[PDB]
Parts: C-alpha cells; structure tokens; sequence
RNA sequence: UCGAAGGUGGGAUCGGCGAUUGGGACGAAGUCGUAACAAGGUAGCCGUACCGGAAGGUGCGGCUGGAUC
RNA sequence: CUGGGCAGUAACUGACGCUGAGGAGCGAAAGCGUGGGGAGCGAACAGGAUUAGAUACCCUGGUAGUCCACGCCGUAAACGGUGGGUACUAGGUGUGGGUUUCCUUCCUUGGGAUCCGUGCCGUAGCUAACGCAUUAAGUACCCCGCCUGGGGAGUACGGCC
RNA sequence: AGAAGCACCGGCCAACUACGUGCCAGCAGCCGCGGUAAUACGUAGGGUGCGAGCGUUGUCCGGAAUUACUGGGCGUAAAGAGCUCGUAGGUGGUUUGUCGCGUUGUUCGUGAAAUCUCACGGCUUAACUGUGAGCGUGCGGGCGAUACGGGCAGACUAGAGU
RNA sequence: CAGCUUGUUGGUGGGGUGACGGCCUACCAAGGCGACGACGGGUAGCCGGCCUGAGAGGGUGUCCGGCCACACUGGGACUGA
C-alpha cells in the first residue's frame, strides 16, 4: 500500500 | 513613509530579520547528546534517504541534525558536534554533525577534500 | 570599424497548436570610442541573424556624446520609461565603474572616468535604454551658451 | 483571477465563523 | 606570503604571453595552456580582468596579500591608480635591478636580492620588496665579489635597458634614481585599469 | 505655588537627520520672593542655586505684559 | 493654498512644457528680484512688472528661438516649507557644477553661487535651476 | 526614633508542566463529492443571518474584478 | 417645520485659512432588544420533482424577517478599488444651473464671454502596461492616514466596547 | 642539501576529460543533479584560486534604493481611515517698521592623547612605532548684517467668510 | 504599561551638611509630573573609539585609553585631606 495522504 | 513631519510624529523600523538559530544563543557550534537515528525520506522530487538524528543540545532541545558523508558509526549515542547549514529537502532539517569530531570517526576512503568529513591525509 | 559589445542573449517563444517556435535575440551595441554609439536589438530564429540586424540597427542609429576627454559634463539621472540610472563625471575617475552591460555601453563609448549605478529594473534592456536617455539628456558648455549669454564663465579649470 | 487574493480570506473568515458557531455556548462562553 | 615556485609555462601560456622568457625568448608553442587549452573559450570581465591582474603577479612575483597592500595605497594616492601602481612597484628593489639586467631571470635577480647579493647604502638587506625611492643607492655586496653573477651578469646588463628614471653606475652598479619611476612612460606589457576595476569587485 | 511661578519654557530645535525646525517645550520654577506678575505676560528667567525641587529659575524682568 | 515659490516655478514649468509665451502671474517683492536675477543668468527672457486691476501683476517671456528648444532645462524648490535647508559657505551647493545655479538668500540677500562663494557667506538654498 | 535580615498574610506580574481539546502546516500513488476558471452548466463576489459532513447552498441589500445586448 | 448649495452684486471684517493623530458624531441591507403590525414575498422548514446520491437548482406550501414606534451592534465593491485642500498647463464634443454680450429678432430665445457641476473623446506629459488626461493616474507645495513576501492572520494571548 | 599544502572546478563564479555509479547511493548557498552514456555524486587525471596557510560553520555591515533624509511607494501590483466634523500638534497670503530667537559670516575658548587622513622620519622592509600638519563634522562666549523663516507692533486686500 | 504623585508639591522656621538644597525636620498651603510619552516592564555599563559602508548611516563599544559602578550577599558607620 500508504503511510504518507496515501 | 515620507512626510518628514509623520517620521518625526513616527519614527523608522525595518523588516525584523529573524534568528536562523537556537544553537545556544547562536554560538558556532555545540555539543549534541546525539541520539535516534532515523534516514528519512525528503520531498517527492528527491527520492532518496537522508541520514540525520534527533539529538539534544547542552540547551536541553531535541533538534534534526543531518548526517553528512556514507557510513556512520552512531547508535544514539556517541556525542557530536553540530554545527550550521540548510537542506531545502528535509523539513525540520536546520543543523548538520561534523564527522570526524569529539567521537565519530571521519568519513572512509575519501581522497577529494581531505579537510571536511573528517577525512585525512593517507597517513 | 567599431567596437563590439554584446547584452546577455535571450530567448522567446511563440506558442502554436502544434507547440513552440524557440527564437534567439540578444540586444548588440558598437561604438568608435569617441562616443557614437549604436544600439541594436534584431531578433530571429537565426543568433547570427539578429545579430546582424541589431549591427545594422546601430548603424541606422548612433548618438555624439558631449564628452570632455573621456567623461561627462555633469551628472544625470537617466530616468527611463522603467529603467534608472543615476551616474557622475567623477573628474579624476580614473576608472569606469557602471553596472552590468551599462559598462559595455561606456566602452564603446570609449569612456576612461566614469561613476555611475543602475537602480530600479535589473532588466538590462531597459537600464540600457536609461542609460540611452541620460546620455540624451547630457549638453555641452557651448551649448548652454546657447540658452545663456556670456559663456566660459563656469566652474571647470580642466576642459581641454 | 485577482479574486483568487479574495477567495483565501473568505475561507478563513468562514472557518472561524463555523468554529465558533459551533461553540457559542459554555464550550467556549465559560473560558 | 611567499614565493610561486614553479614553472613559468603553466602561466604564460595561460595567460597567452611569454611574461618574461629567461635564456629561451618563448616556448614557441601555441595558446594550449593544458590538456583541453586547444579548445576555443567564452570570455568574461571576471576572467579577463583576472588574467590581467595574474599577468602583474607574475611578472613582478608577487602574491596577492601583499599586492592588495600596494593597491589600497595607490587608491590612497592621486594620480590614475593604475599608474600609481606600477610606480610603486617600480620602487622595488629587484624591479630595478631586474631591469638593470644583473641577473639571467627575474626570479635570479629576486634569490641575488634575497640572499644580500646586492645590499643598499649602507645595509646589508635580504628583501626583494623594499621600496627603493630616490638617492638610494644600491651597494654590491663585497663578499659577492670573486663569484660568477655580478662580472658575468655586468658583462651581460646589455639584455635589460637601464629604465630612463635611473642611472646605473655599471662600474659600481650604484642604481642611483634620479626621477620618479615612471614606468607609465615606458615598456609597459600589460593594462593597469581593468585590475583597477577588478579590485572593486 | 507660595513665592514660585511656572513659567513655560519655550525653546527649539531641529531633528539631528531631518533637520526640521521644531518648537520645544519644558517647564521651570520662576521662585521669587515676591510675585509681581499676572498670567501670560512675557518674563525674563535666570538660572541660580537649588532652593527646593531643582528651583533654579528666578524672576528677573517683567517685561510684555498680557491682554 | 501655500507655498508661492511652488507656482511661481511650476507655472514656468507649464509653459516650458508647453512653449507657451509668456507667464502671467501675482506681483511679489521676492517674485520681482528673483525674476530679475535670473534675467541676469540670461535663463530667462525679459520680464514685466505690470499692475491690472487688483494689485500688482508679472509676465515673463520664454525664452527660445534658436530653435523651438527652450532655453530652460527644469527646476526643483529644495527649502520646504517645513524642510528649511540653510547652508554655510564652505559646503555650499555643488550643483551642475557651475550651472545648476542656485539662489541664495543670505544676510546681504538674494545671489547666485559663485557669487556667494566669492562672499564666503551662507544662507537659504530657496530652488535649482537647472 | 530610625532601620537591615527574617516572619505572617494577601495581591500583581512572567514563565514551565498539564490528561484533554480545537485549529494550523507538511507528507508518490489514500476514501466520498466536484463548488471555482468558459455563461465552468444555478454567473461570480463583499458584508450580514440560518442550514448541511464537505466543497457549499439559501434569503434581504450592494459592486462589476459579470452573460446577452 | 427645517438644513445645504450655486450665480450676480462686492455692503462688512481683514488671514479669522487648510489639514487634523488621539477624540466626538452620521452611517444601506442583514442582525439584535422591547412593543406593534404582518398583504404579498420569503432564509429556515416540509413535501413533490430531478439526480447514482441532491439536506441545491426546479415546483408547491410555508416560519423568522421585510413594514412601523423607541433603542443596540457600527460592518460591505460603505469602490471612481483614486484622502483633503491649493495653484497651473492642447482642445473639442454633449449635458445641468444661473448670469451677461453680437446677431436684438437673425426668435434664437441661437452664437459668444464668464462661474460651478456633470459625461464623452482627446494634445502634451505621465504611466510596467492597461490607461489617465482642466473632474489628472501630468507639473508642484502643505497636512493626515496605510503598507514593506505569501501563508500561519487581520486570527490567537491580552485589553476596550 | 633541509622545509607545501588546502579548497574548488554545470551556471551564477576563474576553475574539466574520462572512469565508476545508475531516483539508489549521495551532493547542494539559489536554481538544483542522479530513473545504466551524471562535465553537478565516488575515484583518477587535468585545470583554476590562494598559499603555511587554506576551507567550513557562526555573527555584523554592505551588496538591499527590500524602512528608502540624502534615497522608495499606496488607480488594479500589499497599502487611502466608510464619511464628515473638530481639539492638541503641524502649517499658514500681500505688507510697513521692528526684535535678531533661528540661520549665516567673523573672532576667542572649547572640542585631550592615542587611534584615522596626509606628509616626513625610525625599526634591514612591512606591519608597527615616531614627528608634524590635518581631521576633530560639534558647543558656549564675543563680534557685524539682516535676506528668508520666526515673534512682537501695525496696515491693505484678492484668500477665506459675512 | 496612561493616570502617576502626600516628604509628593510650595512656603515659614530650625537643624544638619565640606555646601545651596523638604538633605533632614516642627508648623502652614495644596499642589507637582504627564501623550513635546508620567508611573511601570524588558533589555544594557557609557564614551574616545573598533568594523562595515561611497557617504549619509548601520552594527558595536572587546584590547588600549578616559569616565562610572561592584568586591561571598545585604546593611551601617568610624578613622580620615
């Protein structure tokens, strides 16, 4: 996937 | 303004240029606990990994400081000394260690400036 | 025949349905250095051919400057219709300082004592055109003796 | 457009309003 | 603060001018300066005006510490700067000795100097930068008799044309100045204005 | 005040850049030992030892008297 | 409404601009010296102390003809009202050395620079002209 | 008499901690909408009041940095 | 009932002028208090339609409100996005008010002069350009006011109302 | 014989060819480079600059006319209070004569020395020291004029007002 | 930070002081400062001068030199020119 948004 | 009589009913004052540092009332350089080590990402048009440490200052402050040269040899500890400088690249980034200094090692087989990355003479 | 000096080219675009027209220009001066000066901006696809346009743009176009030995009478503040530039005989001078390309300009001149600085617009072209404008409006004394009689009566014991 | 100096100015306004319309009461009137 | 030390072809060749030859009048070679010099280069005021001022260093041997020193002083002084400076740097001793030809190279006539080959009026000095005014006369130094640089080197002051401010015994080589050294007037191998104007930025 | 009279200094100076001319005020202690002047009238002041709060100024001339 | 020196030299500056013929403007006793003063420079052409109706009035010829070029460059009042700038003799204006001629008002009265400079006298730096 | 240091007691002022809480900022591809730029599909805007989860919408009045004309 | 302004006259004073921090006052619509009124309209609201969805448009009906008496808040393109005053500088064309000349009836109540105000086009000049341009965004003085990268923010802490 | 190193090298900014490397590693003061052919990363070599100093960080000034007296702006670029009034303060027309406060000119004192400029001279030169002059921008006192400003006394009138 | 001020403001008298002096002090009067920034907060030894800058100005005031204060903290006094 992600951590970041996305 | 102009109008002389409203600079004298007033009085002058330029644009208030900031201090760029809370390096201990902005001295030089000092002394870093040097602890956690992270290599994190910077902005999107990077696309690389930067070594830098979240470290306390003798002001009591944790503080990003980058990480210059490849290799290292810190485990959260091993004191440094920080010192100025900018990235652009990694927000929060304000303070660069010196290799080579108080405890890290400088910086391996480095042949080109010899007097940064705590780079020596093949002696 | 005449000196060469040369602005900073640039580079321009004209936008089509089917995408650019990359075009060069680069604005060009020559002067003897004795004041007649030619300025010439051209402009094509082609370096070599605005420059010549610009060369043929000086030669279609130079100015006599009112010098005393290699400098100006008295200061003037070349006021453009956006550029700037304030300059002064420096009557020792001993040297030409000017900004950028304005001190082109003075070589082709062939100017020796010259104090002068750019404000407002660093945009060269129009500080050239400022520095244009000074220069037209720089008079000699013979020719204030036009405007006022009783000439010589001055203050300059140098002159030659 | 020269609205687009205008458009920042008429959010912020509007989230403050909106945050405070959403305590108009002892959620806030206390402090 | 201290000597070049080293070849001249690095240099002049680029600054593309034999800045003084010694026993070779020049190289004969071209304008290369190194491994890419053959390349044809874009110019500037920054390099140009540079290349001018290293064209002075060089040919006098003086570093750059220093030569600011005579700068500020020649700003200090009337006249047109540029002027002020050769003259300044006419006074020093192994300028004048350099053109009295005493010596096969200028960097010859500078270990003489400093070595106290040649002393003045009445000291033995060892400083090839001293400033050397009017009436001052240079002494030969008596324990330089009976060696090869001052009888071969007399036999040879042919090369360097005694500058026209100053008279040089030849049977003494008592350098006496008679006139300021105004070498504005005279050989003259380099410009004087756009260093001027480099100094200033 | 009881054998003392303010009086209003008047005075003037220029800005030490701009260099405008401005009018300056300040006020003294006329201390005298006895009043002979009304409001307004112009007086001539001079300077002498400390009497009380700075007291230096005393009444010496009646001189340009008010409306 | 104020300042009289500022008319008397903007409408100058009108008819400079313009290459009108002649300024008509309130009679004054500073107005009438200076006028002549500069007449004396020979920046101006002749002028006249006329007298209407109500009070007292002046005119003032343009000078030109050599060409239609004027012979009068432009002007600036330096002393403000409220910026009065005086000078003393050792650092009198330098301006347009020799020709930016400005008048002086001194304890002897109104005079050009060289002539105060001849003095070695001070005074108010009322305009330039240029 | 004066009067330190100290004590009692209450106030002022500055600062730090503070569960918790709101907002702000930033971050390759996050999730539901698609208000704005064309008349941006209901023209947009300022101020004002109400409503919705959001962009926002709505009403009185105002301007054109606005259709057609 | 009552304010203000303009032209002509030049009877009177004889610089008593201009600006104006802080301060005082007036200040659309919306909103708020108390009380009246309440046709129509119409936030909210409800329902129907539309839409994948539509707490929006569309339609129906419809509260507050709009209105009046007395009070508060004192905001907005409260905008000519142009502080006030003063003097000066190509013209022309339209218009409003008033005075006064030639044609003095050629009736025309024209043309012309003059003072204010108004809208247009336009010389110079200015302006980054757009544009302004005798109502200047030109020349030039005085006074006041405001900024000094965008966001965070005209918000927070504080204080006044 | 017995004593040369350091920094940099895409541009800005003198200062480059290749190797290795292959959005990774890693460099960077701003723009920024590296996604298998990097003149921007690591290395060699080459060159540049300075030189027993050379580079980095930190700090102040300038450069910045980006607090603008000299020397900037406010039609849309951020900026003209919503408008008016009016206090303090600012400012204030023609003009006689006056005071000479301001200003100007002169003169005395003052403004220490060292330091700074200039010119000489001395340490083998330089730095440095030394001599002398200048500078010491500036105050008071005294001395003349009175232009302009200002104050007082007063007048005219167009300003403004009635 | 806009209201600060009863030893405060002024006088008389007296003392005291190297000395004029609400310095002190008995009595009497009710003033005084302040938006041409009171009271209060924050920061700081000052200057000749150092550095910058074209200069106007800015920054700084470290050595040297002059001046002022302090001497573990606070308080008071003697001797004494």
């Amino acid at each position: 996937k992600a951590x970041r948004a996305a | 303004m102009p109008t002389i009589q409203q600079l004298v009913r007033k009085g002058r004052r330029d644009k208030i240029s900031k201090v760029k540092t809370a390096a201990l009332k902005g001295s030089p350089q000092r002394r870093g606990v040097c602890t956690r080590v992270y290599t994190t990402t910077p902005k999107k048009p990077n696309s690389a990994l930067r070594k830098v440490a979240r470290v306390k200052l003798t002001s009591q402050v944790e503080v990003t400081a980058y990480i210059p040269g490849e290799g290292h040899n810190l485990q959260e500890h091993s004191m440094v000394l920080v010192r100025g400088g900018r990235v652009k690249d990694l927000p929060g980034v304000r303070y660069k260690i010196i290799r080579g200094s108080l405890d890290t090692q400088g910086v391996k087989n480095r042949k080109q400036a010899r007097s940064r990355y705590g780079a020596k003479k093949e002696k | 025949n005449y000196l060469e000096r040369v602005v900073a080219i640039n580079r321009v675009s004209k936008v089509v349905k089917g995408g650019r027209r990359f075009s060069f220009t680069a604005l060009v001066i020559v002067g003897d250095g004795n004041g007649m000066v030619g300025v010439g901006y051209g402009k094509a696809k082609e370096v070599p051919a605005a420059i010549a346009k610009g060369v043929e743009e000086a030669r279609k176009s130079f100015f006599r400057v009112p010098l005393i030995g290699g400098t100006i009478t008295h200061p003037v503040q070349g006021e453009a219709a956006a550029g700037v530039v304030l300059l002064r005989p420096a009557s020792p001078g001993t040297g030409v300082i000017a900004g950028g390309a304005a001190r082109a300009v003075l070589e082709c001149a062939g100017v020796h004592d010259i104090l002068a600085k750019s404000l407002g617009s660093d945009n060269a072209i129009n500080v050239v055109h400022a520095t244009v404008a000074a220069l037209k409006l720089l008079q000699r004394p013979e020719e204030v003796a036009a405007r006022r009689g009783l000439p010589i009566e001055d203050v300059a014991p140098a002159g030659m | 457009g020269s609205v687009i100096k205008k458009r920042r100015k008429r959010m912020s306004k509007k989230k403050h309003r909106k945050l405070l319309r959403r305590t108009r009461v002892q959620r806030r009137k206390l402090g | 603060m201290a000597r070049y030390t080293g070849p001249v072809t690095r240099k002049s060749r680029r600054l593309r001018t034999d800045l003084v030859g010694g026993d070779q009048a020049f190289e004969k070679r071209p304008y290369p300066p190194g491994q890419h010099g053959r390349a044809r280069i874009k110019e500037s005021e920054y390099l140009l005006q540079l290349q001018e001022k290293q064209k002075a260093r060089f040919t006098y041997g003086v570093m750059e510490k220093q030569f600011r020193r005579y700068y500020e002083e020649a700003v200090r002084q009337p006249g047109k700067t540029g002027e002020e400076l050769l003259k300044i740097l006419e006074s020093r001793l192994d300028n004048v000795i350099y053109r009295a030809g005493l010596a096969r190279t200028r960097r010859m006539a500078r270990q003489l100097v400093s070595h106290g080959h040649f002393n003045v009026n009445g000291v033995h000095v060892n400083v090839p930068s001293y400033r050397v005014s009017q009436y001052d006369i240079v002494d030969v130094r008596d324990k330089s008799l009976n060696t090869v640089p001052f009888q071969i080197a007399r036999e040879t002051a042919g090369e360097r044309p005694i500058p026209s401010w100053l008279q040089v015994v030849g049977e003494r080589q008592r350098v006496l100045i008679h006139q300021l050294p105004e070498r504005a007037q005279i050989d003259v191998p380099l410009t004087e204005q756009l260093i001027v104007e480099y100094y200033s930025k | 005040m009881q054998k003392t009279i303010v009086v209003e200094l008047e005075d003037r100076m220029r800005h030490p850049l701009y260099g405008k001319i401005i009018r300056t005020t300040k006020k003294v202690k006329a201390h005298d030992e006895d009043s002979v002047a009304g409001i307004g009238d112009r007086v001539s002041l001079m300077e002498t030892r400390p009497l009380s709060a700075t007291k230096r100024w005393r009444l010496v001339e009646i001189l340009e008297k008010a409306k | 409404m104020t300042d009289p020196i500022a008319d008397f030299l903007t409408r100058l500056r009108n008819a400079n601009s313009a290459y009108h013929d002649e300024v008509s403007l309130p009679h004054s006793k500073l107005k009438a010296n200076i006028a002549q003063i500069l007449k004396n420079e020979g920046y101006i052409s002749d002028f006249r102390t006329e007298d209407a109706r109500v009070g007292k009035s002046l005119v003032i010829q343009l000078k030109y003809g050599p060409s239609r070029e004027r012979s009068i460059a432009g002007l600036r009042r330096v002393s403000k009202p409220g910026l009065r700038v005086y000078a003393k003799s050792t650092n009198l204006p330098r301006v347009l050395g020799g020709l930016g001629v400005a008048i002086i008002s001194t304890s002897s009265g109104l005079l050009t620079d060289r002539q105060a400079a001849r003095q070695g006298v001070g005074g108010e730096v009322l305009a330039y002209v240029w």
